[PDB]
């Protein structure tokens, strides 16, 4: 009973010539989810795509309309209005654009809608949660920030969220967001130090009424899953108890596993899913959608072990034939593994800094 | 069979540069004319003084107007234009800062309206603080991707 | 002549050379800006917020025109003679492209080529015959339910002499729209068979060919299995 | 003269282009036929309650049809897409097997004789 | 296949003198083929 | 192992080693932080016998490589014996004169890359002996250095191949024994830069003054002043010179980089030393020495 949404359209856009976000990611899970057969097993949605006013809640009208407007060949009108939004070298513009934002921000916000009225008690939208769109330009491969609509919807009905971040990159368009309230609070588990988007400094806790209810945990190179999971589970845990969530996003981003493209950390499939068993294992309602991730296989194959796993079935470790096979030679298997990059977490930085942000929690 | 280079010398100019270089009557004409081309080359030769040598050296009309059309020349008013970039894409860094990072915004920044938000909204949003990331300025040990498997 | 042709190739190029461009070998790192280090190769893919650099100058492509199509090519890893390089530095060392593109010339190659060896050994065929199979047979568990019905409701029915409507009590005027969908219904669902009955028999004709084969070219290496 | 294998060199290529058409179609189907599957279940004990008349005996006639009827309104826009699939497979299929065939007819007669039918002495032949 | 014994050697040589060639590129029809399809759709 | 080897391949570069020398060189003429003049290289190389391990893998690979023909693997061992013998002297109230001289070379760039690799070579190869011999695992055994260099011999013959080198290389778990695999791309560079001394038909005299002064007992100016004008003037109008300076009593190497009109002594104890060295060089040195 696990709601999964998933709009078809979504694997057909194309951000740019060699660009390294690619949508078409999320299909291959899909591929895999069917001939996987959790089909059947998961409660499948289509997502209403979002209108014009429910992505303006967050983001400016001025901001949405330009990006309503604007089209790849007919933008040398556009042109002097471009970067004034950030739009153009990394987020560039591309045939189809305002659809593919429709699409995930609904999925986002479908998800929260079937957590708020009992339908379910986890939801799953694999192609939102893009962290590091702001409010008033786009940021990073992000043009609109679905998760802090999710967010908003969930208030509604419940009383305090938790965001959880294991994007290796700092997820700053949220944290910017809901940085003086206490009804949310954010936390992330970066890579710190010259790195994108760099901020993310461990005495960054919020103001006004949101002091000390944001939390940054700045990791280093080369970390691993047994460093990794000795500093997740006792903040985690601290959390729960001090905080008292209602409802729990979780937002995977998979840049953070041995080999990716644009990360720096070790983790493998089994480090990397131990953080969605701990989460689940408090019983909450847990929206947990996508992030990063740029070496696609990688991408898809952990992504389908999560789904599987989040839903509570055991998938074999051979790959069932389907039509993106060839893309995961030559073992043709399940798992992820990592590699002999050298650590730089020494036990003492990681007891200090886990000591200094439970201090930081006792308010 | 053999493969064609990039811009590849086309067998038209090889062989008119050939006849050009016959038609200079020496050796030391011809190599004069290597040292045209590779003074242009270095950046201490400019474009009309190349041709204008290149005609002073080979006295041949036809043969300077398929130069001219060979170093592609264009004789127009350059035109050069400045125009300055955007407010928005630099005034962050001269905000009042609050902490590292975070820089509180000024009044005409908290004018422009989103449409979609109710009551709940206009209290939990945060309105009048901004990220502005830290620039490095000369980094001088940059770090490469080594692994090429 | 072949220095002069080397020598107008040069000019041409310096012709060709863009109006912004990056001379200096050494290639940006992450290094996260431009300021300071441009003319660096790749430094107009840098700027304030720039989540990375993607491009690395290891893998740029030049373009090579041969007879009538050009093909791209990876030279960063060309043989470039110089003390600093050692062969297992390239990761396309031991690719032999020679003889993974070579024709068979022999039959009982098949069985020790490369590449063809590797195609014999994959059993796509015989995973989607089974799958085929699973797909027909819900679909006609479905279809004889639906065809008895059919056989009650025109008529035919040894076991059921009256009229149709009678034994189930329905106005004769539901029966007439009950006979109508189920006719429909009955009619689509024995055409998917028909056809993927096909679709099956086709690929049940593949993989009979391509056994046959393997075992002609085995000779007396022949014990009956034939799982490559 | 001696004889290069055209044909032996086709039938390997041919032999990898089958499964990719049909590949995407069996995919494409096991969606459809696993958010169908419930419905079809439903059709089938309804058919059953109908046709025995004896074994479960709940109803009103009347409207025991009226609940089959709403049920095969239901799943009809399903086949039509079960037909589309299966028509465009058969055709890809088609034609990729009629290459193959028309390869293998010939692969059989470039090769030595000794290769498929044994020396003249591994024949048993009592 | 005598496409593909040509196609062999140029590639064979382009690895030794240029470097390793990547994928067969994805290019437009031919300048008259476009021109001859743009006739009889006009 | 990639992250290290690739970082050494981006380190030895012809270009990049002079451009670094070149950069020190220039910071000292301007004094731009209050650095002045002097030495932009300094080393010491203790032992002895590290050389003879030097020398011993460098045949090694010599025997086993396929660019040379018969001659050239004679030559350029030879070369490399000579050398390392002459200059670095290894055994291959009256007497503290020698000591106190310190031996001169000037060569051009080939030389000082030349000189840098060697040093860069010894200075890994000692390193791994030390982390050998005071950690106390290794150590325990009757050779565990020797063991690794009998090793590296098999291996650069074609007696080994690399997949068990490189595991057996794993059982040190060290990045400082990660740093062996090295010397094969270090060597392979020696011999190249060796080779294309061997062809430079100006080469001989420089060596062969090289092995002039080796036999003097305690040079007046005058000598060295005149050794330096005959090199720079075998080459071009154009080049440098670079200056390796060697002291048998702290046992270090020095290297510098001279143009035209630059000190070759930069210490003087008293400025009338200073005025004679002068006064000798206006008479014989080409360009007056320490003029702005
Ligand atoms: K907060
Ligand atoms: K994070
Ligand atoms: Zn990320």
């Amino acid at each position: 009973k696990v709601s999964y949404f998933y709009d078809e359209d979504v694997g057909n856009y194309h951000y740019g010539p060699q660009h390294p976000m690619k949508p078409h990611r999320v299909r291959m899970v899909h591929n895999l989810v069917v001939n996987y057969n959790l089909y059947e097993k998961l409660n499948v949605i289509t997502p209403v795509r979002a209108t014009r006013n429910d992505m303006t809640r967050c983001h400016t009208d001025e901001y949405i309309e330009f990006l309503w407007r604007v089209t790849p060949d007919t933008m040398e009108k556009f042109q002097p209005h471009q970067l004034k939004f950030n739009v153009g070298d990394d987020c560039p513009v591309f045939d189809g654009l305002y659809e593919f934002c429709s699409i995930s921000a609904g999925g986002s916000i479908g998800a929260a809608q079937e957590l708020n009225s009992g339908n379910a008690e986890i939801a799953i939208n694999w192609a939102g949660g893009l962290h590091h769109a702001k409010k008033r330009e786009a940021s990073g491969f992000c043009y609109v920030n679905d998760i802090a609509l999710a967010a908003l919807e969930l208030l509604k009905y419940h009383q305090r969220v938790l965001y959880i971040d294991i994007d290796v990159h700092h997820g700053d368009g949220v944290e910017e967001f809901f940085y003086t309230t206490d009804r949310v609070m954010t936390c992330s588990f970066h890579k710190f130090g010259e790195y994108f988007p760099g901020t993310g400094h461990i005495k960054d806790t919020g103001i006004g009424t949101g002091k000390n209810y944001a939390v940054n945990v700045p990791l280093r190179d080369g970390i691993d899953d047994e460093s990794y999971e000795s500093v997740f589970k006792p903040v985690i845990s601290h959390i729960m108890q001090w905080f008292r969530p209602e409802a729990v996003i979780l937002q995977c981003g998979t840049d953070s596993l041995a080999g990716d493209r644009l990360g720096c950390f070790n983790l493998s499939m089994k480090g990397h899913s131990m953080c969605v068993d701990f989460v689940k294992s408090f019983n909450l309602p847990m929206i947990c959608v996508g992030g990063g991730g740029y070496t696609v296989r990688n991408v898809a194959r952990v992504w389908t072990y999560e789904t599987g796993l989040l839903a509570g079935e055991e998938l074999d470790e051979n790959l069932p034939y389907n039509d993106y096979l060839q893309y995961y030679g030559p073992d043709y298997k399940l798992n992820v593994l990592s590699n002999n990059m050298e650590n730089h977490n020494t036990r003492q930085y990681l007891d200090s800094i886990t000591s200094e942000i439970i201090e930081n929690l006792r308010n | 069979t053999a493969p064609t280079s990039p811009y590849a010398a086309t067998q038209e100019e090889l062989l008119a540069f050939t006849t050009i270089r016959q038609h200079l009557p020496d050796t030391l004409a011809f190599h004069k004319f290597l040292e045209l081309l590779h003074l242009y080359r270095e950046k201490l030769l400019d474009k009309t003084e190349l041709l204008n040598s290149f005609s002073k050296l080979v006295r041949n009309d036809n043969l300077t107007l398929w130069f001219s059309e060979f170093i592609r020349w264009s004789d127009n008013p350059i035109l050069v234009k400045n125009e300055p970039v955007d407010e928005r894409v630099y005034l962050p860094e001269t905000f009042e800062c609050i902490s590292l990072t975070y820089r509180k915004l000024p009044d005409s920044w908290k004018q422009d309206k989103c449409s979609g938000r109710d009551d709940l909204d206009n209290s939990v949003l945060n309105d009048d603080y901004i990220s502005v990331a830290p620039k490095p300025s000369h980094v001088k040990n940059i770090m490469h991707h080594e692994n090429q498997y | 002549m072949k220095q002069f042709e080397e020598q107008i190739e040069r000019f041409k190029q310096a012709l060709f050379e863009d109006s912004d461009a990056s001379d200096s070998d050494s290639s940006i790192g992450e290094a996260l800006t431009n300021r300071g280090l441009k003319r660096k190769k790749g430094s107009k893919n840098v700027y304030y917020g720039c989540v990375g650099n993607s491009s690395g100058s290891s893998i740029d492509i030049d373009y090579y025109n041969i007879g009538n199509t050009k093909r791209g090519v990876v030279s960063h890893f060309r043989r470039r003679i110089d003390p600093e390089w050692l062969d297992h530095d390239n990761p396309y060392n031991d690719i032999n492209i020679a003889e993974i593109m070579s024709p068979l010339t022999k039959p009982q190659d098949l069985l020790t080529h490369p590449a063809i060896s590797s195609i014999f050994e994959q059993n796509y065929l015989s995973i989607l015959a089974s799958s085929a199979l699973e797909i027909i047979s819900a679909e006609h568990k479905y279809t004889a339910h639906l065809e008895q019905l059919m056989v009650a409701l025109l008529g035919d029915d040894p076991s059921l002499p009256g009229p149709p409507h009678e034994v189930f009590g329905i106005s004769p005027e539901q029966c007439r729209e009950l006979t109508i969908t189920v006719q429909e219904a009955l009619e689509k669902s024995k055409e998917f068979i028909r056809c993927w009955t096909n679709v099956r028999m086709d690929l049940l004709r593949a993989i009979r060919f391509k056994n046959k084969v393997i075992a002609y070219c085995q000779g007396e290496d022949y014990n009956g299995n034939t799982q490559v | 003269g001696i004889e290069i294998f055209a044909a032996l060199n086709d039938f390997t290529d041919a032999i990898v282009s089958v499964p990719e058409s049909v590949c995407g179609k069996f995919t494409s189907l096991k969606e459809i036929d696993a958010q169908v599957r419930d419905i079809r279940q439903n059709v089938i004990q309804e058919i059953g309650v109908v046709l025995k008349n004896e074994k479960n005996d709940e109803l009103s006639g009347e409207e025991r049809c009226e609940r089959l009827q709403k049920t095969l309104k239901e799943i009809l826009p399903y086949s039509d897409s079960k037909i589309c699939l299966a028509t465009d497979a058969m055709n890809n299929i088609k034609s990729c097997i009629d290459r193959l065939d028309a390869g293998f007819e010939y692969v059989e007669l470039e090769i030595p004789q000794q290769l498929r039918l044994g020396y003249p002495d591994d024949r048993a032949l009592m | 296949k005598q496409r593909i014994e040509y196609e062999a050697a140029v590639l064979c040589e382009l690895n030794s003198f240029a470097g390793f060639p990547t994928a067969p590129i994805i290019e437009t029809a031919s300048f008259d083929d476009i021109r001859n399809d743009l006739l009889e759709m006009g | 192992y990639c992250r290290i080897e690739g970082r050494d391949r981006r380190g030895l570069s012809y270009s990049r080693i002079l451009r670094d020398i070149d950069d020190i060189y220039q910071r000292q003429k301007h004094r731009i932080d209050g650095a002045k003049l002097g030495f932009q290289f300094t080393q010491v190389l203790c032992d002895s016998l590290i050389f003879l391990n030097i020398l011993r893998l460098s045949d090694a690979q010599l025997t086993n490589s396929s660019f040379y023909s018969y001659a050239d693997k004679g030559r350029i061992s030879a070369v490399l014996k000579a050398l390392l013998s002459q200059f670095f002297g290894i055994p291959l109230l009256g007497e503290e004169s020698k000591n106190i001289i310190g031996y001169n070379f000037f060569g051009n760039a080939t030389m000082y890359v030349l000189f840098r690799l060697i040093c860069v070579c010894y200075s890994r190869l000692e390193h791994i002996k030390l982390f050998v011999e005071s950690s106390t695992i290794y150590a325990s055994s009757t050779g565990g250095y020797e063991n690794i260099l009998n090793i590296c011999e098999k291996y650069l013959k074609g007696s080994c191949s690399r997949l068990e080198f490189r595991k057996y290389l794993q059982k040190f778990n060290n990045e400082t024994c990660y740093m062996i695999c090295s010397i094969e791309r270090l060597l392979k560079v020696i011999f190249y830069r060796i080779h294309e001394i061997l062809l430079d038909p100006k080469l001989g005299q420089l060596l062969l003054l090289f092995e002039s002064d080796g036999a003097n007992s305690v040079t007046t100016p005058r000598e060295q002043m005149v050794y330096r004008n005959h090199v720079e003037s075998i080459l071009a109008p154009e080049s440098k010179i670079f200056n390796m300076r060697w002291y048998p009593l702290e046992k270090r190497l020095c290297i510098q980089q001279l143009l035209p009109a630059d000190l070759t002594m930069h210490d003087f104890e008293n400025p009338a030393k200073a005025f004679m060295y002068y006064v000798d060089s206006y008479a014989i040195s080409h360009i007056t020495e320490g003029v702005d």
